[PDB]
């Protein structure tokens, strides 16, 4: 899912009572990896 | 039922509200009876107008 | 239905006070003093008369209450009204409370001692009315607790210049040709009271007591009930009032 | 995210009432409605 913004109308305090504030939530999901390692070439410089 | 008003308070920003809980009473009113009886004779009922 | 067992409160400040809508969190104004003129002779350099300016300031505060339908709405509304009345009549001003008129007037030059120490007489009313400047005096209003008005009623015994109204009649509308307001949250006795200061009467131009309102009473439902309300008030000109203070010791 | 400046307080717009309030007492007088007034044309008025 792409970026999604959710509005939280009420927050709560330590004693589980409202404290007069609101909220804005946003979440993102993604995954990625490499299938064929041999089909890539990467240059590495090893400096002592 | 009878109750009282919620006690508001002056709170700053990001301050948790107080535990404002009202209480409800219960008035009790039973109903009771009044009565009165008078006897009359047949002769009196026939004669008296 | 429900029968309310709370005394509640009544106030008439909003009947006379000046109400302005503040969009932001703080309201601002500008005050000024008139230029000074002088009698100058011919070929005399004129004195410098630069005016001075000032800026009052009205912060907006927050009052809220929470219950962990219409019954709940009425119970919220009654408490809101009572709190607003008691705070407008007197608020500490510091911390999280708006300033009240009695709190803002104490210590100012507006405070006046009675003619006779620890005594309420007919001279006090006239003293409060007459010591104010004419511009504010011709346009103003009264404010006291009903005990004070009843004491005023109980000054004429023979029918002289104290016959406000007779028994069997309601509370008269005008006192000395001015509107009359009452507030349950003002001191009305000095004997049983344990406080040194007793502010019982007030009169002045109430358009100089600005009340700024931001958000009205709003109620939500959290799947308890949450309600909150915002306002702010303070005094602009402290010399447009004449507060009375019976002093006990 | 409060009303403090660094926490978004800079966003609120500054509100001001342009009109002015005069705190001076002033004065009222009723001589001019009872007294006699004349129009001077020079420096002195003789009678």
């Amino acid at each position: 899912i792409g970026m999604t913004v959710e509005f939280i109308p009420h927050l709560f305090g330590t004693n589980r009572r409202p404290n007069g504030s609101r909220g804005w939530f946003a979440y993102y999901r993604m995954g990625a990896d490499v299938v064929n390692p041999n089909a890539f070439r990467l240059l590495n410089v090893e400096t002592a | 039922v009878s109750s009282a008003a919620v006690q508001w308070s002056w709170d700053a920003e990001f301050e948790e509200v107080s535990d404002d809980s009202p209480e409800f009473g219960q008035p009790e009113i039973p109903v009771k009876k009044a009565q009165g009886f008078v006897p009359i004779s047949i002769e009196a009922l026939q004669d008296e107008a | 239905t429900v029968i309310i067992t709370s005394n509640g409160s009544l106030n008439d400040i909003r009947r006379f006070a000046r109400q302005v809508v503040a969009t932001g969190d703080v309201w601002h104004g500008v005050s000024s003093a008139a230029v000074q003129w002088s009698w100058d002779a011919e070929f005399e350099e004129v004195s410098d008369d630069s005016p001075e300016f000032g800026q009052p300031e009205i912060p907006v505060k927050k009052a809220q209450g929470f219950v962990p339908t219409e019954t709940v709405a009425l119970l919220f509304a009654e408490g809101k009204d009572e709190l607003e009345a008691v705070t407008l009549t007197t608020g500490t001003g510091q911390g999280n409370q708006p300033t009240g008129i009695v709190t803002a007037l104490a210590g100012t030059a507006a405070e006046i001692a009675p003619v006779t120490a620890e005594t309420f007489a007919l001279a006090d009313v006239y003293a409060v009315y007459e010591q104010l400047a004419a511009r504010h005096r011709r346009q103003g209003a009264w404010l006291a607790n009903n005990l004070i008005y009843n004491k005023i009623r109980q000054f004429d015994t023979q029918g002289g210049a104290g016959l406000w109204t007779t028994i069997g009649n309601g509370e008269p509308s005008q006192l000395l040709g001015r509107p009359v307001g009452e507030a349950e949250a003002m001191d009305a006795n000095w004997n049983t009271s344990a406080s040194a200061d007793n502010f019982v009467l007030l009169y002045g131009n109430f358009q100089n007591y600005v009340i700024a309102d931001r958000i009205g009473m709003t109620v939500e439902f959290i799947p308890g009930w949450f309600a909150y309300y915002r306002m702010g008030a303070d005094v602009v000109n402290p010399n447009a009032f004449r507060l009375l203070n019976v002093e006990t010791a | 995210m409060g009303l403090t400046k660094a926490d978004g307080g800079y966003l609120v717009p500054f509100q001001l009432d342009p009109t002015v309030i005069i705190t001076s007492n002033g004065s009222l007088n009723d001589i001019r409605r009872f007294a006699r007034q004349v129009v001077a044309t020079g420096d002195v008025w003789h009678g």
